[PDB]
């Protein structure tokens, strides 16, 4: 993820200069390709003191509170004063209704403390995974919230191509309305190559205190290529435990053979049950 | 006759292999009732390294019987998905015994050079000795 | 609406024929002349009970023409852009959002200071009828003066039968603004029914619509649009760079081509060059894809 | 209109003779062909005293009121007492008029006046413009309400062929149930002819205070015949303003050609945009 | 029942065979004989637990047959016609209106005043079981008597599955009347579910239906029908116009050739002659179209 | 029905030895094949003192009370305390609401008062007729209720092969979830044979005081075989009154011929209606 | 789990390779070895933030493999089975049923008093984080010990996106049990959406599943399974009828063949013999059809 990180850095330099204006960001790529890592790195590189908020597309349907209430809480969480976020000010002054008096108090207090040269307001970053799951009312609320001057930088993320906007019949790119899509800087994340998979598995083996020879490492890199990286990450732990049961001190090609034979990936299991269902009818 | 039929899928192949596992006679004649051209359609990544070694050894059982079909079958085994990692997944015991089978069966003096060249060309990429 | 900052009017001669380049507009002569005739129809009271419909492909200047009309009517005649998807809101009804924007579009000046009717509707909170009676009494006294604005409703097909019927009802009010629908869909099923109709609009409302056609642009017109848009954002840009930007605009859309200018400026500022170059656009168009290309790329994977 | 007006006259003699009990009227021509004009003509030819209750099918479903509340309000509004309508009587005695006990009181009190002869009753005309948009519950309510001896004369209008009734999957003519179609007297209105278009454009010109030579008038008649009468009525105003802009007085044929070039009829714009939408797909 | 005021009864001999022309009924001998047998079955309470269905095309005298059955049961036996579309309602539950019409057909006479069972609930109310218990005590004491009426339900396929099931259990009550469904469809999915079934009725209710066929008319019988409706409406007619009316009834329906008689008299009065001529029928047929032809002309033009 | 009754006997022995536990019974076959007769026969064969409850079908989803309340009341109906059931105790202690105290009190009583003829409990045979209409909510409630101690012996009935589960999209045999179907002893009822049809018609003749000769009996048996048993049973009454109209002492074959001509069956009327509707419309 | 009594763990050697016949398990060597490896992963706390999936045909060990995993962790360790339909109880919210089973699986012992996390909520009944932090404080203090159980969920495709999202969020908790999904479906649409996905699971949850394949059985292994189930039921059988029972299991299902054993014993007792003869098996399989053959019979006629 070099080109995507480069594009994120360009948007960071845009945000520092104030050129982002009413626009937002979309991360469009296959699942589990460093989306949240990109967003968290973006928020950190804005500043370690910068607030950050995260939410999944399906979390708003938790039914504890409405969709727009959860989106309002996520938006308020991604704004700060310095430290305390506006969600924390709401909790201190409390769920209930977000009264407009808190915004007036924020404006007057931050103006007074900025006059004193002691504190200022800071916009943060709000990250929305699985934006294609958002309803059309949620997109209208997103436009309404982004219209406010206090709004943070929005980073939506999708892993879906052209699809129906959920709750309507119109098919649009990424399941997003058009009017949002004309003002989104779409960062695309490419799939991982052999060297990236090898480096990631090396870092994970270092983190797991697992040592492996080069033959097993290359075989695992091939497994990660042909069966996605996360399955290889699971096989690292499984093969470490198999080697521990074998009373060895290093995990070899025999252990990878055993673990690959035992624990299936999604493709082979899906194929096996599809073949059964073809036989069964 | 009715016990040995064409498998339609890797599910069918594996469930025939399990039932006929202990008896090699119904495994050496199993490969005759199926077309090797259908083999990469039968296996759609559902092929493990022990099954690969078993099927290669079973083709070696009736190598001399229909030599062309053997060098077709092994060639068709190259067309399965995830073949490269599969041959990379072989343990040293299977690697050594495949080398032994190469010098014994698939590179004997009986076979003609026409099939021998193709078999050695494929075996250059199967064993990957280095 | 920072993208339409450069537009200042339709830019017409006294005889009404458009100028090739004036008031921020370039090209689009037929739709400009039609909008000028609609503006003259609006200066008299002949537009009552009617609305305008800008039918054409995206990026052909429909919102540009609407803002040009709203600038042409008066000094600061209000412009209240929206989209159909904005109507669907969970907090408030679709009809409430419609009336909110509809009354935001109306302007009133009182002896002198100006104010929208939405301020009177919200602060002095039957409400619509009562405040309409109050404003009718106020204007009939010859002391308040009405400046109607422009309710630009993009993506008209996104609305449904209830919204269209309600707009057909509300257009007959005396104090209504100049509702300017905009669309880029040829024939579409009106939402809530299974009846195909032109432009996604029902037949009952389609009668009272004056329709204007907007043309796709020549390459030179897209070049001039990108040039003025870069100039208004205080960017300096090469001619071959403009050629590449125009090629990108014809390839995907004009909106993407104009939006790439700011990241092009930031990429040029990196590596210490004030002037934007061709390699900056070759980098930026690779970094940021349009929506259609990105959806195609995701569907390939 | 000639045949439709004669049919309306025959129905007028029928209601005037008191032979309409258990029937209604349907006007099932093309849209923008004087449905409402025939409705007000019927209401006037009965008498100036007889009230006329206008309603369209889409209006009752507004969220401020229920469908049955709007329908019963429009039903009661079409019944005059002498001049005052029953809705006005409810306003005096008291949609907003949601009040059942005083509805019973009003029914009893106007009943004793009707029997005593102190205040007579006149049934009016209830016009429903978009009856295909009414649901099956609305049609059931109409069928129930027509059974009352105090009911008005029901006229319904539509421009839909065979279609499915709202709230049901059954297909029928005009989206009306068969039990109501078996009672409806179906007027059909023909399209306007060339002489009718020429005449209507002449009255619209004289009302608008717009002067045309005969060549411009016949070209505009040809335009109206080709595309639509309402489009031609728009072109009258547009050509008048175009001539006024050029400092001319009489609207000439060249102004009409210019206005036809600028402002598109519905079908031409639809075809032009369909070409793009088919190309871009 | 404004249109079947001429239906005095089935018109049956002492032997049960119908007369060719009697009691208003002309033709339809098989269905009239079947209705006579069913009337004899009601008179001795052998239909307790079952119901009647009339399966036949439109304008085939199904509602006339039900009215004839209700007249043949007794002097002032009630007759409650209704339609399936009437069961759906925004103000009352569908089941509630179903029991309302169901109990409205159960007549009683108290020693002598006659009243329907639904009037008791309307006065005393929901609490229908208690009303059933007290009327059971009344009739068992002999001071009062019950007459089961005729609940005619046209368009039976429109009823929902809940409606069908509730009618199936509600027919078990001892006080219930004869329910006469009517249908003309045949193959039709049961409303509210996806399963096909005969006549849009579920199997669990089709178990207890006694079906009767009604057959389409030849032109002579239809002309006799139009003549009878002409006399009953106090109109005067002749064979030259009656033949054309019979052809019109054949080509659209007998329910549209009997609706045209009154406006034919009106346009005859406009023409200055008290007697209907062939030109009058031609004029009214030209003016007033049937629903199928009207919708056909609407969609084609 | 001999095979189905033998299966019911085997299930009854399983009930008596108590080997049935966490299991239910299903009675399949074409409609009206005496399934409720099998259910009540099993219930009485366990004992007349044991309770029985036939509640289900589309009867649920139509009562004033919710589906879960009706299912709970019927489940409590089929648990006989000796006789009075638990549901009768709930009505005495009173739909309203169901009190959970009764389970604690009766648990204490059966712990204390048993083998005295006061508070012993026998489990009844619940019968859920036409179970394919039940929702997935109802099946989940059934699973939660069966696992409770002192539950009734569940019996269900079905006359459909493979249907969509009510409340979900996925299909299943008998419109029942697979987790239910992996516990049901499925009794299958064969269609009636000629000797069964003849015996049933003879029993109905004896019940209704109708006498008819052997030619009429054989032709009616043929009609019932070809057409339907219930159609023949209707023909018995109709031909009885047809012969009574002729003042005959014994019903003859001409009565059956006449009544078969008059009163159509479902299949013949279906044929005669499609033969109109396909051509003339 | 009246069945699965014979299963008393995976029955593995110390090296971890399964024994061909031990602890009730017959055959199924690959899935048993993988289950033992997952048990060893659970023992060293490596399965936190992951779940297990048993993909295979019905009657191929899956629910029995989960019970073996739960037994191998310890005798006190609980096992909570459920099905996807079970979440759709109307009286209680679906997420509440999910989290109730989730907390029922979580075992604890206070030192000894063995309690699940559901009972601690019932005694202190929502308010979830209070009990979670309290048990965290207890196990940090050493007064209590945590034994996570096995939450087994068969028919996982029936769960919807709300259920899957709640499970994905709830797996992040440190005190979570081992969620063993079990499935016999390939590509399938996730409930509440339209797109197909593997096993009817979303991709987001599939990014943390360890998948184990369970193979279908030979005739010999099935005959051994039925023999074990017959012996555990205290039924005396011979090889002759056991071959027929293996045939019946191979033709319909293993569950059906296991469930036929009790009525076979009853039919043998009816014929005056304790032993289950072949004719007894023929009688019982002739009487009690499985679901699929019964549906094939019902689909006909
Ligand atoms: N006639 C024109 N002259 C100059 N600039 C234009 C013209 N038309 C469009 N533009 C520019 O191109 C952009 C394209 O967007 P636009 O066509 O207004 O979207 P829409 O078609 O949806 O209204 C605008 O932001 C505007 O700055
Ligand atoms: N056999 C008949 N004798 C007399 N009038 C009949 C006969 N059949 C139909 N009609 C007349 O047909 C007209 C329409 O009613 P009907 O045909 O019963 O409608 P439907 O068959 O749709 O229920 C009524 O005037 C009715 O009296
Ligand atoms: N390895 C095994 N050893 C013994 N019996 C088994 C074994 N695997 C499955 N069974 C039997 O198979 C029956 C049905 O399979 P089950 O374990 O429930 O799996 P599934 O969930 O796929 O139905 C169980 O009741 C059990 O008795």
């Amino acid at each position: 993820q070099v080109k995507a990180r480069k594009a994120a850095g360009v948007i960071l330099q845009m945000i520092r200069e104030g050129k982002i204006a009413g626009r937002a960001i979309l991360i469009a790529g296959q699942p589990g390709t460093g989306k949240t890592a990109i967003a968290m790195g973006m928020a950190k590189s804005l500043g370690l003191e910068t607030p950050f908020a995260m939410i999944a597309g399906s979390e708003i349907f938790s039914l504890e509170m409405s969709k727009t209430e959860a989106l309002t809480q996520s938006f308020r969480k991604a704004i700060g004063v310095r430290c305390v976020t506006l969600h924390e000010i709401d909790v201190i002054n409390s769920t209930g209704e977000i009264r407009s008096e808190v915004r007036e108090q924020i404006d007057t207090k931050v103006a007074e403390w900025r006059e004193e040269g002691k504190a200022e307001i800071v916009p943060g970053v709000l990250f929305i995974d699985e934006v294609h799951m958002l309803d059309i009312e949620c997109f209208s609320f997103l436009n309404r919230a982004l219209e406010n001057e206090m709004s943070p930088i929005l980073v939506v993320a999708t892993n879906r191509g052209v699809t129906t906007i959920r709750g309507t019949n119109q098919k649009s790119p990424h399941g997003i309305p058009i009017d949002l899509l004309d003002r989104l800087l779409i960062i695309t994340t490419q799939p991982y190559t052999d060297d990236d998979i090898r480096k990631i598995l090396e870092i994970r083996c270092q983190e797991e205190d697992v040592e492996m020879n080069e033959e097993a490492k290359q075989l695992l890199t091939l497994i990660g290529r042909d069966t996605s990286l996360r399955y290889a990450i699971h096989l690292i732990t499984a093969a470490a435990l198999s080697c521990q049961k074998r009373k060895g001190k290093v995990v070899e090609v025999e252990d990878i053979q055993r673990v690959y034979r035992l624990f299936l990936d999604v493709r082979r299991s899906m194929q096996y049950l599809v073949e059964y269902q073809s036989q069964y009818m | 006759s009715k016990n040995i039929k064409t498998p339609k899928s890797a599910y069918e192949f594996e469930n025939s292999w399990r039932s006929f596992s202990g008896d090699s006679a119904l495994r050496s004649q199993l490969l005759k009732v199926t077309t090797p051209s259908s083999l990469p359609q039968i296996f759609k990544n559902a092929l493990t390294s022990p099954v690969l070694v078993d099927i290669i050894k079973c083709v070696a059982s009736f190598f001399t019987e229909d030599m062309d079909l053997a060098v077709k079958y092994i060639e068709n085994l190259t067309k399965v998905p995830r073949f490269n990692m599969l041959v990379m997944c072989l343990t040293s015991t299977e690697k050594n015994e495949l080398l032994k089978i190469w010098e014994d069966v698939f590179c004997n003096k009986a076979t003609p050079m026409e099939y021998a060249e193709v078999l050695d060309k494929l075996r250059s990429r199967y064993c990957l000795k280095q | 609406i920072a993208t339409h900052t450069h537009i200042k009017g339709l830019g017409l001669e006294p005889t009404g024929i458009p100028i090739k380049l004036a008031a921020g507009f370039v090209g689009q002569l037929e739709a400009r002349e039609a909008a000028g005739l609609v503006v003259d129809m609006i200066k008299q009271k002949k537009m009552a009970g009617k609305a305008l419909l800008l039918a054409g492909p995206p990026g052909t200047g429909k919102t540009a023409l609407a803002l040009g009309i709203s600038q042409e009517l008066g000094s600061k005649v209000p412009f209240c852009p929206m989209v159909g998807s904005e109507v669907y809101s969970s907090e408030v009804k679709k009809t409430e959002v419609l009336m909110e924007n509809f009354r935001r579009a109306i302007g009133l000046r009182i002896k002198v200071q100006d104010v929208t009717l939405q301020d009177l509707d919200a602060a002095n909170a039957k409400l619509r009828q009562e405040i309409n009676k109050v404003v009718n009494r106020y204007i009939d006294e010859g002391v308040a003066e009405l400046v109607p604005g422009v309710l630009f409703i993009d993506e008209v097909h996104m609305l449904d039968m209830e919204c269209f019927s309600y707009l057909n009802r509300a257009l007959e009010s005396s104090l209504s603004p100049i509702v300017i629908f905009a669309t880029n869909r040829g024939v579409c099923n009106v939402r809530g029914t299974d009846m195909p109709s032109p432009h996604g609009v029902p037949i009952d409302l389609l009668d009272r619509l004056v329709i204007i056609r907007t043309q796709i642009y020549d390459p030179s017109e897209m070049i001039q649009i990108i040039a003025i848009r870069a100039q208004v954002e205080e960017l300096t840009v090469d001619e071959e760079c403009l050629v590449l930007l125009g090629e990108i605009g014809q390839r995907t859309s004009l909106r993407h081509a104009v939006q790439l200018l700011s990241p092009a400026s930031i990429v040029a500022k990196m590596n210490g060059r004030d002037n934007i170059c061709k390699a900056d656009i070759e980098e930026v168009t690779s970094l940021y894809l349009d929506a259609k290309s990105s959806a195609k790329l995701l569907h390939e994977q």
